């Protein structure tokens, strides 16, 4: 039959697929260091890519793009966003950035500092004086552009953040997962005082942690595209469709067909496929900013039946086939 | 990028481009390790021998 | 003009040599009974042929190669097959029993009874040079024959010729084409002994090419000869600068000055193109070509260059090649490709094109192509192929499986943790080249 | 090159005969020794097993020894006896009485020297020896007794050749006497400590193969013999033809034996059938691995295997065999030991075996193996407990703490085994 190992022990996503997978009758998870497998679900770190495709007569896949770290680090993707042409230093979706080392970029950002609302976020420390941010990197960052006027959900004057799930196969088809959700922060934005981080942070974590009424409109703090849209009607006369959704699917289109041709996999001996979290912004004027990508995330709760059995339809069965959720990007 | 070293023959030629700028043991030693490894054989013959002689 | 001397140990090393000399011979026009009608002088010149080849009287010319097995079987097709007469009986040496797969058999127990008779039949090859550069060493890692007695060998040359250069071509295990399950140590072993003996390797691992033979030339089960014809023609197009005129790698020190800055970090990377099915073609441009050199699949290693560094890179063309087209596959290649330099080398091609397009092996079946290039670039890349080595080899030592093979010919169990630990050390080497720090 | 073959004693010498029958046929050699067949492949490396007499005869690289002349006499009228140098039958007239102790201590004792002078003949005009194989049972006085005995002196006369055997392991379900245990116990003490490679042939196995699946309702030590000389001829197969292989005697032991204890072999062989149906690629495949075509009475589903061959014979797609064979280790993928890469070797001979166009010989390095010795070791220790039947020893002046030894150094083996099935 097919044959897999699991690596990552501490994956959500990866539990749910490996539990789909031998709940199928054709597939057999063994032992995590036997090189015969068909599929390998490997280790976030130092994962040896080197060691794959040798196997005689086995077509091996593994859920992870070598070199997609590029993309999911902070100081990396700042790095690749200015130097990466298609891109480039002037693109309008990502908040001014800058690496700074306790190729460093400390003089131009002080630079466009003093050109300046000046208030920055490295990452974590908001400020609006510079003085407090360098010595707090002393004590490699990333200091930004501190989204002053964010979009904020009534009731409540609420910040939030958008997480969409990318899934990029072994072709290189790009898989937009048609449920997102919105992360929502309970306590009412303060421009005042970033002192307070719990109202200019959305971590889920943050909120279960600092915040009183967690919990108070949504629950668990997360808003679906149903509910999402659906305000937006009311309250906006738009739809997450048109004022929203159109700029996430650009960008997500634009950073992974920049990486393509450094972490493709077709011609190679062994095939990657990879599922992306993208973190969003959304300013007041419906203007959409990626903040991050996370190359190991999680999933909603109530969206991991319906993600992990797509991963496994989309990405595995497409090369390990038995005896649409997503959206796909174009390119 | 610049062609420098540009050589002619009549069986072909070579150049260079340049599209960026940067920025023992002795015979001693070798048999006296091939004849520790001689003893080291006649060694475990011997005990060979012995033991098949018991 | 300065004489170069090959030498083949092992099966694979002679398999591979007698498909290099016979191509060799076809590239110069010398027959099968060593007469070359066009060299207008008899008995003697400083041509750039005569690297390779000496000359009798009667107007032969005669590989400067010797050929070495511990046992006959491989070297007596040598002695009866359509070369036969090219070689003197001298320069074929057989033992009687082989080293079983064995590294420390092939060194230790029956090199130390051979490695004298070597070195005497390599000393009157020598004695005939005006003035020798050095060595090309052919031989397999995963062989008891081809790791041992190589490593033997390699110890003493440098010793005898302390002053000549040493290149390696050697041929990397793969379970595709018939492997003992001891590779893994013999290969080991010979790279720790052999690492400071040899100035520039050539790594070709059997996995590639039985793979472009699939592909490429669409055989089902490729054969030795299969795969040898196919090595032969990139060991030609390596060798080519020293046996035609030309000004690039002319001499064997120019693949240490060329290719090799670091002296442990002397594996580079081979990628040959095109590789065409003689039984059916477009013929490939210039681009489509230089192009090739940048797939995976064209690799004699299969390793991910996007994910290394280059520390020197040569291209070199046969065929229908002129310079401005070489100028202008590079510059879009350099726009499409992840080609990363270490930042203390120049970002730059050294390029080679010689006129005569491949010659092929009639019957054979690879398909004569107007224009072909080989590839050699140090990447870090190629790592990746010790590190899967290394990682087969750790398995079986962790339970010493098959170590008593070893200790019963004298070898001690230390020589085994010594060589690895100068492996680890090597992947240490590539990695504080090649890698950028990533962020926790 | 050269290889010399012994085989002692009644067993040794029946399955030895069928041996040299089968392969005779295969490199076309006559009963009268001249060679009579079609194809150069067939004389290529005839010489590993034969010589060459003055008048273009092959005559076997044989020595037929027994310590008493009926089955000898038996191979001399047999269909090739006549084919075997009449010089190397060796033989006294006592006999051993299924007694290890006078094949190895006294009978046996008086007749060795006169063997080892035809070894010595026999080797002294090898080109470069190879090694010897002896066939011989573990069950009885000759082939046990005199029998290890032999491979002692021939290893002290040539301590740096390979020695293998084929030896036939007793079984209850088909026993000439009880004291089998006994001398197979002393027996395979010796074979640990003097042979590179032991192929273990169970008659309990070959009875069973016989009965559940060539349905002979009465098996008799033809019908054993039959399976023998096949799965010998397949083992041998990588010496005897011209492959791309380059094997011999040191290379097969070394790919084969980690650590040099466990050097006892299952073998097995397909097709057997109750038959002129073609057997398929997937057929031969998921047959040589089937528990049923085994010949050591183990489940390897009880073990793990270190190391694996799989020797196909005929004209077959090798791509078909690649596949079958990553097939079928991914349906055992539990069953190989995961610290020894690569560990299963696949081997093609395109000259098949007489009356099959396709075949397949399995020779497995299992630590289920430990079964065919916990076996024999309760059979020996059942009566041991009550020294039953020891005076039969004791008379020829063995003592009791031999014994005691013999069983201690099996429980070891099986002991060693387990340690590597739970590595
Ligand atoms: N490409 C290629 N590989 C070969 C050839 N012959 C053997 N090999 C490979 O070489 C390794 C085995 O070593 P050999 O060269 O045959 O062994 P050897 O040097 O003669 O040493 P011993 O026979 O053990 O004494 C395996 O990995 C084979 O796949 C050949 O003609 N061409
Ligand atoms: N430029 C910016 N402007 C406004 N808010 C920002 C910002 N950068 C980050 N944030 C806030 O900080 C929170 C966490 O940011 P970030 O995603 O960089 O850290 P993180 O990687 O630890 C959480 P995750 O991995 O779940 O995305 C976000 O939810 C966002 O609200
Ligand atoms: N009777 C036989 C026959 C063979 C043979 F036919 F050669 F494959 C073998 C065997 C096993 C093996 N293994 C490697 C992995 C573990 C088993 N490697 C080899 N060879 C043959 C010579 O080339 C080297 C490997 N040989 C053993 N016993
Ligand atoms: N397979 C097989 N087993 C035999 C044969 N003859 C005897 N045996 C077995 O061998 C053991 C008896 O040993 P045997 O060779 O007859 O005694 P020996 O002459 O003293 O060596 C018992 O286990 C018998 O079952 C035979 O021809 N074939
Ligand atoms: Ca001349
Ligand atoms: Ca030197
Ligand atoms: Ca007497
Ligand atoms: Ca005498
Ligand atoms: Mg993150
Ligand atoms: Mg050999
Ligand atoms: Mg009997």
């Amino acid at each position: 039959m097919y044959t897999f190992v699991v690596r990552d022990e501490n994956s959500s996503v990866y539990a749910e697929v490996s539990r789909l997978l031998l709940a199928t009758g054709q597939w057999k998870r063994l032992r995590k260091d036997n090189p015969r497998f068909n599929l390998m679900l490997g280790e976030r770190n130092r994962l040896p890519f080197g060691r794959l495709g040798h196997e005689p007569g086995l077509v091996q896949l593994v859920n992870y793009y070598r070199g997609a770290d590029k993309l999911c680090r902070k100081a990396s993707l700042v790095k690749l966003i200015k130097t990466s042409p298609e891109l480039s230093e002037s693109c309008t979706w990502f908040p001014e950035s800058y690496v700074i080392y306790p190729t460093d970029e400390r003089e131009v950002f002080l630079a466009a500092y003093n050109r300046r609302g000046n208030v920055w976020i490295a990452k974590i420390l908001i400020s609006s004086e510079a003085s407090e941010l360098l010595d707090f990197i002393d004590e490699v960052h990333v200091i930004q552009k501190y989204l002053e006027k964010p979009l904020l959900l009534e009731p409540g004057h609420r910040k939030f953040d958008i997480r969409s799930w990318v899934l990029v196969d072994h072709l290189y088809n790009i898989y937009l997962y048609r449920e997102g959700v919105l992360r929502t922060s309970s306590e009412p934005y303060n421009s005042a005082n970033f002192q307070d981080k719990t109202c200019h942070l959305t971590n889920h974590c943050i909120q279960k942690e600092y915040s009183k009424n967690y919990g108070r409109y949504e629950e668990g703090n997360e808003m679906f595209f149903e509910e999402f849209n659906q305000y937006l009607m009311d309250a906006l006369n738009t739809t997450l469709e048109n004022s929203i959704l159109l700029q996430i699917k650009h960008i997500i289109r634009s950073c992974l067909m920049c990486i393509e041709p450094a972490i493709s996999t077709k011609h190679l001996h062994y095939q990657s496929f990879q599922l992306f979290g993208f973190d969003f912004m959304v300013d007041e004027e419906l203007k959409v900013w990626l903040i991050e990508v996370n190359g190991a995330p999680a999933c909603a709760q109530k969206l991991y039946a319906e993600l992990c059995q797509g991963i496994v339809d989309v990405a595995i069965s497409s090369v390990f086939p038995l005896a649409s959720i997503f959206i796909k990007l174009h390119h | 990028m610049e062609v420098i070293e540009l050589n002619k023959c009549t069986s072909g030629q070579s150049f260079e481009v340049i599209l960026k700028p940067p920025s023992d043991p002795s015979l001693e030693e070798i048999q006296k390790k091939l004849e520790a490894a001689e003893e080291r054989r006649k060694y475990q013959e011997a005990e060979l021998l012995k033991h098949l002689a018991e | 003009m300065r004489e170069c001397i090959s030498i083949h140990v092992g099966q694979a090393g002679v398999q591979i040599g007698n498909a290099c000399w016979e191509l060799y011979c076809l590239e110069h026009g010398i027959q099968p009974d060593g007469q070359m009608p066009s060299d207008k002088t008899i008995g003697g010149g400083d041509d750039s042929f005569n690297t390779f080849f000496s000359e009798t009287g009667a107007g032969k010319h005669v590989p400067r190669a010797v050929f070495v097995d511990l046992e006959p079987t491989v070297i007596d097709e040598v002695r009866t097959g359509t070369y036969r007469q090219l070689f003197h009986p001298e320069q074929l040496i057989t033992g009687k029993e082989d080293a079983a797969n064995n590294y420390a058999r092939g060194h230790y127990t029956i090199g130390k009874e051979i490695i004298d008779l070597v070195l005497d039949r390599i000393r009157k090859l020598a004695d005939q040079c005006t003035g020798l550069q050095g060595f090309l060493v052919f031989h397999s890692f995963g062989g008891g024959t081809g790791s041992g007695f190589t490593s033997l060998l390699m110890e003493r040359l440098s010793v005898d010729y302390g002053k000549k250069s040493k290149l390696e071509f050697s041929i990397y295990p793969a379970p595709q084409v018939s492997t003992a399950v001891v590779e893994p140590y013999n290969s080991i072993l010979t790279t720790h002994t052999t690492l400071e003996h040899s100035d520039c390797a050539f790594m070709v691992d059997n996995e590639a090419i039985y793979d472009i033979c699939r592909r490429n030339l669409d055989i089902e089960r490729p054969t030795y000869t299969n795969l040898n014809r196919l090595i032969s023609q990139i060991v030609s197009s390596i060798t080519a600068s020293l046996r035609f005129d030309g000004a690039l790698n002319v001499d064997l020190t120019e693949f240490q000055t060329n290719l090799v800055p670091y002296p442990r970090i002397h594996f580079p990377l081979a990628t040959y193109a095109p590789v065409i099915s003689a039984e059916k073609h477009e013929q490939l441009s210039v681009a489509e070509i230089t192009n090739a050199c940048f797939e995976p699949a064209n690799q004699m290693v299969k390793c991910d260059p996007r994910h290394g560094k280059y520390m020197a890179c040569c291209l070199l063309y046969r065929g229908d090649v002129v310079p401005k087209d070489v100028n202008a596959a590079i510059a879009t290649i350099k726009t499409k490709r992840s080609i990363q330099f270490v930042d203390w080398c120049p970002t730059g091609f050294k390029v080679g094109i010689n006129y005569q397009p491949p010659t092929v092996v009639p019957g054979g079946d690879l398909a004569k192509v107007q224009r072909a290039v080989c590839m050699l670039s140090n990447t870090t890349a190629i790592a990746e192929a010790w590190a899967r080595l290394d990682h087969k080899f750790d398995l079986m030592y962790a339970k010493r499986a098959f170590v008593h093979w070893y200790v019963g010919e004298g070898m001690e169990e230390g020589e085994f943790s010594e060589a690895r630990e100068d492996m680890a050390a090597l992947e240490k080497d590539y990695e504080e080249v090649g890698v950028d720090s990533v962020e926790g | 090159r050269e290889i010399v073959h012994i085989q002692a004693g009644q067993c040794g010498n029946q399955i030895g005969a069928k041996f040299w029958e089968v392969i005779s046929d295969e490199h076309g050699i006559d009963p009268t020794g001249s060679y009579h067949g079609d194809s150069d492949l067939q004389l290529e490396r005839i010489n590993v097993y034969y010589n060459e007499a003055t008048g273009n005869k092959y005559v076997p690289r044989a020595i037929l020894v027994d310590l008493e002349p009926g089955t000898m006499d038996s191979v001399r009228s047999g269909p090739f006896g006549q084919i075997f140098r009449p010089d190397n039958f060796v033989f006294g007239q006592s006999g051993a009485g299924n007694n290890w102790a006078k094949g190895h201590y006294t009978e046996g004792a008086e007749l060795v020297d006169s063997v080892l002078d035809v070894v010595r003949k026999e080797s002294e005009s090898c080109d470069c020896l190879q090694g010897f194989q002896l066939t011989h049972s573990l069950g009885g006085g000759t082939g046990s007794g005199m029998g290890t005995l032999l491979i002692s002196k021939i290893r002290e006369e040539y301590p740096d050749r390979i020695m293998n055997t084929f030896s036939v392991m007793p079984s209850p379900k088909v026993s000439d006497t009880v004291v089998e245990p006994y001398n197979a116990t002393l027996s395979v003490h010796q074979l640990v400590e003097n042979t590179d490679e032991t192929y273990c042939i169970d008659n309990e196995a070959l009875y069973d193969i016989c009965f559940r699946t060539l349905k002979l309702t009465t098996p008799t030590y033809g019908d054993l013999n039959h399976l023998v000389s096949a799965t010998m001829s397949g083992v041998t197969t990588c010496l005897r033809f011209p492959g791309q292989l380059n094997a011999d005697l040191r290379k097969l032991a070394v790919n084969m034996v980690p650590f040099p204890r466990l050097h006892f072999f299952m073998p097995g062989f397909a097709p057997l059938t109750s038959q002129y149906r073609a057997l398929t690629v997937p057929e031969l495949t998921q047959q040589m691995f089937d528990s049923k075509n085994m010949m050591a009475a183990c489940d390897p589903r009880h073990g793990r295997y270190l190391t694996v061959a799989a020797i196909f014979r005929g004209r077959m797609s090798m791509k078909e065999v690649d596949e079958q064979m990553l097939n079928v280790q991914n349906k055992n993928s539990s069953y190989f030991v995961e610290w020894i890469p690569n560990n299963v070797k696949t081997a093609v001979c395109d000259i098949p075996p007489r009356g099959l166009k396709m075949s397949a010989t399995f020779i497995g390095n299992s630590t289920a193996i430990q079964e065919l010795f916990k076996r024999i070791s309760e059979q020996f220790t059942a009566m041991f407990r009550r020294k039953a039947f020891l005076h039969w020893y004791t008379g020829e002046g063995m003592d009791e703490m031999e014994f005691t030894e013999a069983e201690s150094n099996m429980n070891d083996l099986v002991s060693e085994y387990q340690q590597y099935q739970d590595a």
